[PDB]
RNA sequence: CGCACGGAGGCGAAGAACCAUGGAUUUCCGAAUGAGAAUCUCUACAAUUGCUUCGCGCAAUGAGGAACCCCGAGAACUGAAACAUCUCAGUAUCGGGAGGAACAGAAAACGCAAUGUGAUGUCGUUAGUAACCGCGAGUGAACGCGAUACAGCCCAAAC
């Protein structure tokens, strides 16, 4: 039901999150872009300006949401 | 059979005609209810008049009422509408089949009827 | 022991929507640091903790 | 006909996992099976074999 | 009482029964298998079999093929008496009859029969009524007649599949003491089919 | 701190592990059911059907199961020292379906023919008897009896 899953870590994120301000994890194949930038919103105090989809492989989605020049990586609640 | 006109059909439904008086006799005395008890009465002539439905199903039911109505002299009449005769006696739910044995209070009107129906 | 499904169940949804992110916080936060020196029964705990919650409001 | 190669260099995909069936068993090129169920709503066997 | 819907379905070919035979299955035909009906046609054959207005109830009729045959030719190995071989001749051993009662029970999943019999049809397809009934239902689990056929459905269950009804129980049975050799001990399964 | 003996770390006397019972949670497809899909995705009892406040409102069916049981479809090798009927065999295999057992079952019976028996299964026997058959090879009961267990009833119609 949860549209969020937990944080997606790798080398490709970390570098998202640094060049690039962010970037993230995401679950929910049946999320759309709006569904994840809400709630992502939700979660942290941060604007997500923009946020890309992306199908896989693994059976999940992946969504990179970047936030909006004003939030850096978290990578710490 | 014999064709009804919607004049006939008003007055008696026992008789040729329509229901109307058909209602006088239960409130006064006698009827029948379905095809089953109105049979009855034709085999031992105790009904004047009884009535058909024209529409009936295939039911069938009423298939050997002319015809054992015809032998035993009880004239029969036909009324449109298979409700139409059942509202008459006291039914909520129409019913195919027929009537009066005594006819009473209407030994008038009825029989009056009977003989439009075979002038 | 801990937090025990007796705590929960009697809150109410809003609450159960906290303390579902107070594990969570300290949860992830100890997955991370976890590669730093390791944790003993939090994490297990913490999840099961976790996990409980979550099926209470999804029963 | 004879592996050749005139065999095996066909790169197409058929008979992968089916849904509900670990094997993977269901071809592309067919609808699904060969292995049990799919089509039929049940579990799939044969007497071609077994004795019963 | 119910006499002549009886006499009547005899001759089929009488008066009124012909009559309305004729104005009938051009209905009926032109309808197809499964349909349903507030009446069964023959009023003394329901409320006989066993039918009474009672919610719970439902009978239907239903169309077959006319004549039997219909069959696939066996593969090779055809040289021989033939024994199991032959092809427009043979005719199979289940009615249309037993035909019409399950191709119903399998309209509806739910509800079992005692079974009617046809109605006549021709040039093609007889018909037959049949009436259902449906376990769990009230009126229909109350009257102990017509009660039984839902026990709920511990032991009948898909009765006219495993066979018992009326035209199945007779078919493949028919008497009792005497020529009950090779026949029902209980039946054909036992005392290897004939 | 599962199988699962590791490394790290953690939980337990705030009585954990573990067991019983009850509850919470319980993604997507579905027998699989909103629709599509190689277990993912897209924005609702699918389908058939009964009742019906005619609305999926109340319900049913679907699939599984070691074999057993019931109803249908139904070979060939083989045997006859060939082979066609016959035989293997109503077997193998196929289609449909029930239950914890099924199916049968209270005589339009039996027929030791009787001033006799008295629902039905099953077990023993009757008996390789009667019967069938290139009258070849082969095939093959039943009534009765001794047992087991026993239980008899409801409609349609008349009124």
């Amino acid at each position: 039901y949860k549209v969020i899953e937990q944080p997606i870590t790798s080398e490709t994120a970390m570098k998202k999150v640094e060049d690039g301000n962010i970037l993230v994890f995401q679950v929910s194949m049946k999320a759309n872009k709006y569904q994840i930038k809400k709630a992502v919103k939700e979660l942290y105090e941060v604007d997500v300006l923009k946020v890309n989809t992306l199908v896989r492989p693994n059976g999940t989605k992946k969504a990179y949401v970047r936030l909006t020049a004003d939030y850096d990586a978290l990578d710490i609640a | 059979a014999a064709e009804k006109k919607e004049r006939l059909t008003k007055e008696a439904a026992a008789v040729a005609e329509g229901k109307s008086k058909q209602d006088a006799s239960p409130k006064p005395y006698a009827v029948k209810y379905g095809l089953n008890h109105v049979v009855a009465l034709i085999e031992n002539k105790k009904a004047k008049l009884v009535l058909i439905a024209n529409d009936v199903d295939p039911i069938e039911l009423v298939v050997f009422l002319p015809a054992l109505c015809k032998k035993m002299g009880v004239p029969y009449a036909i009324v449109k509408g298979k409700a139409r005769l059942g509202t008459l006696v006291n039914q909520k739910t129409s019913a195919v089949a027929a009537l009066t044995e005594v006819r009473a209070e209407d030994e008038a009107a009825l029989a009056k009827l009977v003989s439009t129906i075979d002038a | 022991a801990g937090v025990k499904a007796y705590e929960l169940r009697t809150k109410s949804k809003e609450q159960l929507a906290s303390q579902l992110v107070d594990l969570k916080k300290e949860l992830a936060e100890l997955k991370v640091q976890k590669l730093s020196r390791p944790s003993l029964p939090k994490i297990k705990t913490v999840r099961k903790s976790i996990a409980c919650v979550l099926t209470v409001i999804n029963e | 006909g004879k592996g050749t190669p005139s065999f095996g260099k066909r790169h197409n995909k058929s008979h992968t996992l089916c849904n509900r069936c670990g094997r993977r068993s269901f071809h592309v090129q067919k609808k699904t099976c060969s292995s049990c169920g799919y089509p039929a709503a049940k579990t799939r066997s044969y007497n071609w074999g077994a004795k019963a | 009482a119910y006499k002549y819907l009886e006499e009547l379905q005899r001759k089929k070919q009488s008066d009124v029964l012909r009559f309305l035979q004729r104005v009938r299955v051009w209905e009926y035909r032109q309808k197809n298998v499964i349909h349903r009906a507030a009446r069964p046609t023959r009023p003394d054959k329901a409320r006989r079999l066993g039918y009474k207005a009672k919610q719970g109830f439902v009978i239907y009729r239903v169309r077959v093929r006319r004549g039997n045959r219909k069959r696939p030719v066996p593969k090779g190995a055809t040289y021989g008496k033939p024994t199991n071989q032959g092809v427009n001749e043979l005719k199979y051993q289940r009615s249309l009859r037993a035909t019409a009662e399950e191709r119903v029970g399998r309209r509806a999943a739910n509800l079992r029969v005692l079974n009617s019999y046809w109605v006549n049809q021709d040039s093609t397809y007889k018909y037959f009524e049949v009436i259902l009934v449906d376990p769990q239902h009230k009126a229909i689990r109350r009257d102990a007649r017509y009660n039984w056929i839902c026990d709920p459905v511990h032991k009948h269950r898909e009765a006219r599949g495993l066979t018992a009804t009326g035209k199945k129980s007779r078919g493949i049975n028919k008497g009792h003491k005497f020529n009950n050799t090779k026949a029902g001990r209980r039946k054909t399964w036992k005392r290897q089919n004939t």
